[PDB]
RNA sequence: CGGAAGGGCACCACCAGGAGUGGAGCCUGCGGCUUAAUUUGACUCAACACGGGAAACCUCACCCGGCCCGGACACGGACAGGAUUGACAGAUUGAUAGCUCUUUCUCGAUUCCGUGGGUGGUGGUGCAUGGCCGUUCUUAGUUGGUGGAGCGAUUUGUCUGGUUAAUUCCGAUAACGAACGAGACUCUGGCAUGCUAACUAGUUACGCGACCCCGGUCGGCGUAACUUCUUAGAGGGACAAGUGGCGUUCAGCCACCCGAGAUUGAGCAAUAACAGGUCUGUGAUGCCCUUAGAUGUCCGGGGCUGCACGCGCGCUACACUGACUGGCUCAGCGUGUGCCUACCCUACGCCGGCAGGCGCGGGUAACCCGUUGAACCCCAUUCGUGAUGGGGAUCGGGGAUUGCAAUUAUUCCCCAUGAACGAGGAAUUCCCAGUAAGUGCGGGUCAUAAGCUUGCGUUGAUUAAGUCCCUGCCCUUUGUACACA
């Protein structure tokens, strides 16, 4: 068959070197913190968290949502 | 194939318990019926018995829109140690 | 007190075979029995055409497939006559027993 | 998403929802008494389910 | 094979006829044109209402777009400091396909990346095939063994004659003994006042009830006999048996008595074949093609219905032997609540002109629909030879049902529109007794569903008991320069 335009491209992972660094508060004082939202969801009580934007608030094996 | 291990590992669960296997030719149908234990489709699989075939674990037979599938002396000692199964458990197969 | 036994199947001599030996044992266990009776017998048909394709002359099978059915009343006790419920069975005849 | 659209099409009804019990072909179908098979496979098994050409 | 001869045969041949068809409108299939696609197979019998093919989606194979992997398994890679699943917004899309794009989250060895290979295909090849079907070919034909005749291919048996539906028999006989086909066979139809039996079939009695004038009617209610009607089993029955002719007095034929039947209709169907059809019935299948930007598969939309023409199967008709409107009165086959699977057949009450709707009930069925109140036919009105109240195409407006969705109108209704068509050229099809023909009812197809097909009844004939003229078939003899004939 004929074709268009090139192919739509597939969506790709963007490689990021220890993703879990934009979550907690390391510090010399002896504390232990979270930067993002926990997640109020119930199946997943205080295990993970959400997706912070600057917009909304998105968890994902709840596909919770929390806006503003 | 893309599936839970918790589905497959309910898949071999039964080929346990009962040392064979059918399935209806579909891969458009909600789920088996033995299996509505668990959320695992006929889509969610015989092409993965169709693997154990292919490595040499179960035979197959296919009558008029039904796989039946038959467990081998080579697939029994691969599936207990991959199901982390002693010697002591057994299927039907073993025990009298 | 009063029991019904239905027979049905295909073949009329294995049915009505059945259907005599028991009649036979149920004379000599001393009961008033009604004998056969014999319902309507449905004949099943289906003509169909015989070529795969849709090629030569016009031909049909008159596929047909015909199911007798008795009636065997019992004016009886139901232990006196459950053994010939399971005894003097064929492997073509289904039985369907009613006493209401 | 795939996984909730690859079965949502309704073939409740038509011959899209039925198909040969021994073929899976969707033509010739004899729906009487449920046999449910095609005109050419139930030429094969008609009498071995019990179906008698006598007439 | 013969536009050679002899002997027979067949309404897919003819005669005598019947209904027609070919003429018109519409349905539907085919070709052609057109188109993004108008998917495709089949082209004398043996393609053309065929593929069970009545396609809105599905079907679907065609076309225009967009997803998915539903790429087993093996090897090497990356990989828990993450191989990779999935996603709400907002753009984008046709779309609430995270399909992608921007943003980040989630999921956790199930994966993915490549490399071999595999899978799927309504892709191709029926001129590679199997199976099935059709056809040669509905006629009577076909073949061994042993023996005989020929160098042989071959021939005889398998035939001069008579006879039969028949290579069916008698008979003849270098053949003898056999095998298939034919016949026999199974179903079906017709017949039993004898058998078996019947609260899921009834009949007759008797009791009561209702109406009329002791009786009559009652599918009004109920129980003592019986199986005539009904059901379906066992048997019986019919054999050219009896009589009279014809006949080698054989094989057999004609007519008649007695009787239900003195020829009911099908099914099965030999050897050899055919480049017949089917790869689009199949997880029957060889080979080839393709396999992630797919010929896999899914979704959305469209096409298969497209329209200067030609053809085939059909339906409605062209009217008075009819139409309309009232009344009356009779069937036989069936089917019916579904493994998936949602979708059954309906009595009856009420609302509605109508299609319909809203309620309770029965029936997995000789139990309920149902006593299947079918049509045609029959009796009474109105018409009046006028394209008329024949005919109902085309088209407009509205109303219901099924469906996720009906527009290119799914189907049904109501009103209105009121076309051709005045019995159809050359030509040509089917058929002889419950036959043709008319007439409706089932089944299949079916969510909605018959102008088709397969069955069933109902009413019921004209003509024929023959022939080889036409078209073909069989046997023998004969001729042949034919032998894919
Ligand atoms: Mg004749
Ligand atoms: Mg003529
Ligand atoms: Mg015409
Ligand atoms: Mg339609
Ligand atoms: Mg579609
Ligand atoms: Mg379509
Ligand atoms: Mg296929
Ligand atoms: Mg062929
Ligand atoms: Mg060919
Ligand atoms: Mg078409
Ligand atoms: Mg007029
Ligand atoms: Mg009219
Ligand atoms: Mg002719
Ligand atoms: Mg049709
Ligand atoms: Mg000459
Ligand atoms: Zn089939």
């Amino acid at each position: 068959k004929s074709y268009t335009t090139p192919k739509k491209n597939k969506h790709k992972r963007k490689k990021v070197k220890l993703a879990v660094l934009k979550y907690y508060k390391v510090d010399e004082n002896g504390k232990i913190s979270r930067l993002r939202r926990e997640c109020p969801s119930d199946e997943c009580g205080a295990g993970v968290f959400m997706a912070s934007h600057f917009d909304r608030h998105y968890c994902g094996k709840c596909c919770l949502t929390y806006c503003f | 194939m893309l599936m839970p291990k918790k589905n497959r590992i309910a898949i071999y669960e039964l080929l346990f318990k009962e040392g064979v296997m059918v399935a209806k030719k579909d891969v458009h149908m909600p789920k088996h019926p033995e299996l509505a234990d668990k959320n695992v489709p006929n889509l969610h699989v015989m092409k993965a018995m169709q693997s154990l075939k292919s490595r040499g674990y179960v035979k197959e037979q296919f009558a008029w829109r039904h796989f039946y599938w038959y467990l081998t002396n080579e697939g029994i000692q691969y599936l207990r140690d991959y199901l982390h199964l002693p010697p002591e458990i057994v299927p039907a197969t073993l025990r009298r | 007190h009063r029991i019904r036994i239905t027979l049905t199947s295909r073949n009329v001599k294995s049915l009505e075979k059945v259907c005599a030996d028991l009649i036979r044992g149920a004379k000599e266990k001393n009961l008033k029995v009604k004998g056969p009776v014999r319902m309507p017998t449905k004949t099943l048909r289906i003509t169909t055409r015989k070529t795969p394709c849709g090629e030569g002359s016009k031909t049909w099978d008159r596929f047909q497939m015909r199911i007798h059915k008795r009636l065997i009343d019992l004016h009886s006790p139901s232990e006196i006559v459950k053994q010939i419920t399971s005894i003097s069975i064929e492997p073509g005849v289904e039985v369907e027993v009613t006493i209401a | 998403g795939h996984q909730q659209l690859y079965w949502s099409h309704p073939r409740k009804f038509g011959q899209g929802s039925r198909s040969c019990r021994v073929c899976s072909n969707r033509h010739g179908l004899i729906r009487k008494y449920g046999l449910n098979m095609c005109r050419q496979c139930f030429r094969q098994y008609a009498k071995d389910i019990g179906f008698i050409k006598l007439d």
